[PDB]
């Protein structure tokens, strides 16, 4: 599922800026 | 009654924009509690204000580390914009200060935590939950937009809930007033429209993109381009493809689908009609416009609150030193804070 898809990335918690 | 709202509310801003306080507390009228948060840069932190009691969110940055990050200009966008606006669902800066090492921003304490936390926690919102906080943000937005601002930054990291379950607004690092287009390279990847990624100029379109991925969040319990790295992200972002969830109504999909528009005479919020084609939109039909400015409305949810200064709504950080070098850092380049 997309939602177990996104549980399992490394991307769930507090998602930082970017810049240059 | 809209346009005279917004009339008014221009001329109290551009009052202070052209006339900014500065040096209105120092550090030590504030006994420092806990760590709050990590934002664009820098850290918040829990203080307690001695001569009135109150409880702050005091943000500090290192000047030194502003520069070598090139926040520089950022910066000083940021407090300038903070201390000329005034709006229910915008953290409201109560003081600014600088000292040798750091310069500080003293905002109202919202101690009912990051929408991020509540939002992770539970899965998703509901869609009238979503509509509810999405409805503030639109408001928002028509507001920052009228005083030609563009935020460039929204999440539910950067959401805080309040003791009566509103949103408000946090964190300006990317904050800029400007008419026509822009150029830099900045917000978060998932939120980042493709006109940013594509190096283009760009205008507060971008907002209205991000404010279709953070609807899109808010309602699916993820967001509507994820990778476990930017550069794919990105990929997903330019393709021109979005999924919705089967529970997602038509009305709910066919919003989204005029807000993460890759076209820009196309995009919602973009377009002649303005901010009026999303607030007119079906998903927003049961929306009373005026009593969610008026916190009338009732909230999907109130934060547990276990007194003041209580901080159980926030994650635990790491705590680290505010130190202040006895030789004056950055001078010229932050004089105007
Ligand atoms: C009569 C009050 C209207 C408030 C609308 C706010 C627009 C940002």
């Amino acid at each position: 599922t997309t939602y177990a898809d996104f549980i399992a990335s490394g991307r769930t918690g507090r998602r930082n800026a970017i810049h240059d | 009654s809209v346009k005279e709202f917004l009339a008014k509310a221009k001329e109290d801003f551009l009052k202070k924009w052209e006339n900014p306080a500065q040096n209105t507390a120092h550090l030590d009228q504030f006994e420092r509690i806990k760590t709050l948060g990590t934002g664009s840069f820098g850290r918040v932190m829990l203080v307690k204000h001695m001569e009135t009691g109150n409880h702050y969110a005091m943000k500090i940055l290192d000047k030194q580390k502003v520069v070598k990050l090139k926040q520089i200009e950022h910066t000083l966008n940021e407090k300038r914009i903070l201390q000329a606006v005034n709006f229910p669902f915008l953290v409201k800066l109560e003081f600014s200060f600088k000292d040798n090492s750091n310069l500080y921003m003293v905002m109202e304490y919202v101690p009912g935590g990051e929408m991020f936390s509540h939002l992770r926690r539970i899965g998703r919102f509901s869609e009238p939950h979503a509509r509810f906080y999405a409805a503030q943000i639109v408001l928002t937005f028509e507001y920052l937009h009228s005083l030609d601002l563009i935020y460039r930054d929204l999440k539910p990291e950067n959401l805080l809930i309040d003791q009566q379950g509103y949103i408000q607004v946090t964190d300006f690092g990317f904050a800029k007033r400007v008419k026509g287009r822009t150029w830099t390279l900045c917000g978060t990847p998932e939120y980042l429209a493709p006109e940013i990624i594509l190096s283009k100029g760009y205008n507060k379109a971008v907002d209205w993109w991000a404010l279709g991925v953070l609807i899109y969040e808010m309602a699916a319990g993820y967001p509507p381009f994820f990778a476990d790295q930017p550069i794919q992200i990105y990929e997903k972002i330019v393709s021109g493809k979005v999924r919705f969830p089967s529970h997602f109504s038509s009305d709910l999909k066919d919003l989204l689908r005029n807000l993460l528009q890759v076209d820009l005479t196309k995009r919602f919020g973009n377009l002649k009609n303005g901010v009026n084609d999303i607030k007119n939109h079906k998903w927003f039909a049961t929306t009373d416009w005026i009593a969610i400015y008026q916190r009338k409305v009732e909230a999907p949810f109130i934060p547990k609150f276990k007194g003041p200064g209580d901080t159980s709504n926030f994650d635990d950080y790491e705590e680290e030193e505010i130190r202040v070098s006895i030789n004056e850092k950055c001078g010229k380049e932050f004089s105007e804070f």
